[PDB]
RNA sequence: UUCGGCAAGGGGGUCGACUUCCAACCCGAUGCAAACUGCGAAUACCGGAGAUGUUAUCACGGGAGACACACGGCGGGUGUAACGUCCGUCGUGAAGAGGGAAACAACCCAGACCGCAGCUAAGGUCCCAAAGUCAUGGUUAAGUGGGAAACGAUGUGGGAAG
RNA sequence: AUCAGGAGGUUAGUGCAAUGGCAUAAGCCAGCUUGACUGCGAGCGUGACGGCGCGAGCAGGUGCGAAAGCAGGUCAUAGUG
RNA sequence: GGCGGCCGUAGCGCGGUGGUCCCACCUGACCCCAUGCCGAACUCAGAAGUGAAACGCCGUAGCGCCGAUGGUAGUGUGGGGUCUCCCCAUGCGAGAGUAGGAACUGCC
């Protein structure tokens, strides 16, 4: 179980994307059925690692946002191109 | 545009509504003929009278012959007029002339329609 | 240079072909290259022809662009002549982000030797990628 | 209504917006002006948003 | 006798359409547009076209016909001034 | 226009079966189109209401010049390419002076009655030259002060990751 | 070759270049029939300019149809001074 | 099955189940009437036999088409740098992916 810290996206937008990117933070959605689909901020370099280790996608992340957890499993990763990094990651609740 | 399916079977007519009146449609059955007289926008029924509803005043012989046929074209008329339409165009989908249609047509007229 | 395809003369021959590997198993890794080029059929020989004479260890060495973009030249004097099929054969189009030799293998990478040798004859800096 | 100042310079300004300006009555810096609030008063004051400072 | 050359569509001069009859003023129950010919239908203000939807107004006259399966080719339901 | 599998036809080799090659069809994975497209802009455009402008908008009549343009930007078509041809939109050269760019038709700012005072634009502030040889911090040593390319580089500095 | 069944919006065909349209069809087969009528206007070709053409009426009257209606030649854009 | 209302997410494929009221299939062609060669068409008559084409219901969403929640490329319009080229401001936002819908409603 990843632990991870994140916030959330309130200037939605690819200018505010790339002042996060340049800082090491990357956009995120969380979706489960019922549950309201959210925007979050996860961390660049803790993330990269993590989804690096395969059971990354198979395990019920543990996603702190702000100050409470979501708990979540990976889907699928938007890599960046001229530059490999994340871009932006779906999410499901778990 | 296309030709609609109905188009593409002739049954319906948009000369006829291009006028904004109403029909008056022959149905027949080896059995009995039916007579209505539908106004546009889907199957609007006004009036309406059966061959079989004829043996209610006092038909006797079979219901699938000529003089069948105008009898109940007369009746048909005689509750539009009752109604309140007076003008009203033949519409019979699909048959020959001087048959049943035609007898039913006469009968309207007869009528006041 | 606008795309063409079809609806044309017939020229000269793929001096590429050998699709090399065992085409059983589908794949995702890869030799991607950073940056639009050309690069003619002709090369792509010389570049495949060149990691495949050295991954003789084993094989799964699959290409996925071909040339498919045809290019005229006009040796003559100029006012008649559009352009006839010599030299300048079918041409492929690489995106900056395109992944074009990938070998069906896993961390016993004995063809980055190999991709190196290739790297030297296309002309655009490429780099390996192991995803 | 709304009251329109001028707060930039005509230099470096846009044609056509410096002649929109030139319309709400306002051809110098610092002027203002008030304009009632319409349909097209709004689609100008848009187009000279930048150049002036609005508030009703 | 035939066709060849694996071609396409076939090239001429520039088009010989207008925008005759705006419409939103008076006009006789005739041709209102043009652009191809042969078409009927439409017996006043039909404008129906597949896009963000189309118009016409404005005019009693018994029929008038479009151009054909362009600006609204398809034959609406009747309509006038507001009171002719 | 890539690969695998199946069925039918033709040719060759050893046995009326099998193997190999080629073309057409179907299914699951692989790739494309200036005269394709289920979709689809921005955007240009007709008409009508809310600014600006006023005898305008418009009608009639008199006199015209003019039908060898060019350049920058954006979008192009042709061409290996061109201080190339040939289009389109727009701003200019042509009547843009003034100022900067060392000098310079179209690059940037900007658009003029005379005389006078003041403040700025562009640009510039070591000296020639008016104005700081100004403030905080960092890098380079080559005087690099930048044609200078594809390509190469433990010359050296900064940052991040295993 | 033809005949019977099945699949089959249609890739056929529709005089002529090409696009566009069309199938209980504007395509095929068969039968019947034959409006390519006379007269006169309104409209259409940014910006004026003829012949010519076309779309849409009216008056009278030919052909076909039960009738609405359909023709001013051949689905439309070359076949002319 | 009868009789209404709303009145184009009802294209096109596929599964289960029920009615001897209604309805076509079906059956029979004496006659009205009709087929250039054929009551097949056309038109008339009776109900032996089913529900197999319909219809009533109800279960899959394949594929078409119409809406909705999430997002990057792409793209106007106006200033910046730079060898080219790229960037910023501002109005929007490909396809892939997750879900929605296979009629509705009253009376006998």
């Amino acid at each position: 179980m990843f632990t991870i810290n994140a916030e959330v996206r309130k200037e939605q937008g690819k200018g505010a994307s790339r002042r996060l990117r340049a800082a090491n933070k990357f956009p995120a959605i969380i979706y489960g059925g019922k549950e309201a689909p959210l925007a979050i901020e996860l961390d660049h370099d803790k993330v990269m690692n993590m989804q690096a280790k395969a059971e990354f996608y198979s395990e019920v992340l543990t996603i702190v946002v702000d100050g409470k957890e979501i708990k979540v499993k990976a889907q699928d990763v938007q890599r960046h191109p001229y530059k490999p990094k994340l871009q932006h990651i779906d999410f499901v609740r778990a | 545009k296309k030709s609609a399916r109905i188009r593409r079977a002739t049954r319906a007519r948009r000369k006829l509504q291009e006028l904004g009146a109403t029909r008056l449609v022959v149905h027949r059955t080896p059995r009995h003929i039916y007579a209505q007289v539908i106004a546009p926008n889907g199957s609007e029924v006004l009036v309406a009278a059966s061959t079989v509803e004829k043996a209610i005043a006092e038909q006797l012989k079979y219901t699938g012959n000529k003089d069948a046929a105008a009898a109940v074209g007369k009746a048909v008329a005689e509750r539009a007029l009752e109604k309140g339409i007076k003008d009203v165009s033949f519409d019979r989908s699909g048959f020959q002339y001087h048959g049943r249609v035609q007898a039913l047509a006469d009968a309207a007229r007869e009528a006041g329609l | 240079q606008p795309k063409r395809t079809k609806f044309r003369k017939m020229h000269k021959g793929r001096n590429r072909g050998l699709a090399q590997g065992t085409d059983v198993s589908f794949g995702s890794f890869g030799l991607k290259a950073v940056g639009r080029g050309r690069l003619t059929a002709r090369q792509i020989e010389a570049a495949r022809r060149a990691m495949t004479r050295a991954v003789k260890r084993q094989g799964k060495i699959w290409i996925r662009v071909f040339p498919d973009k045809p290019i005229t030249e006009k040796p003559l004097a100029v006012r008649m002549g559009k352009g006839k099929g010599n030299v300048e054969y079918w041409v492929a189009l690489i995106q900056p982000g395109k992944v074009l030799y990938e070998m069906d293998g896993v961390p016993e990478e004995l063809a980055r030797e190999a991709f190196k040798l290739a790297a030297a004859k296309l002309p655009i800096k490429t780099t390996f990628v192991t995803k | 209504t709304i009251k329109i100042t001028q707060t930039r310079s005509a230099i470096g300004r846009l044609p056509k917006h410096k002649a929109t300006l030139l319309g709400l009555g306002l051809r110098r810096i610092g002027h203002t002006v008030e304009r009632e609030d319409t349909p097209a008063i709004r689609g100008m004051i848009n187009a000279v948003s930048f150049m002036v400072k609005v508030e009703e | 006798a035939h066709k060849k050359a694996g071609g396409s569509t076939r090239n001429g001069r520039d088009s010989e359409a207008k925008r005759l009859g705006v419409k939103r003023f008076g006009g006789e129950s005739v041709l209102a547009g043009s652009i191809i010919v042969r078409q009927r239908g439409t017996k006043f203000h039909a404008g129906a076209n597949v896009g963000c939807g189309r118009d016409h107004t404005l005019f009693a006259k018994a029929d008038g016909k479009v151009k054909f399966e362009v600006k609204g080719p398809k034959n609406r339901k009747f309509i006038s001034i507001e009171a002719e």
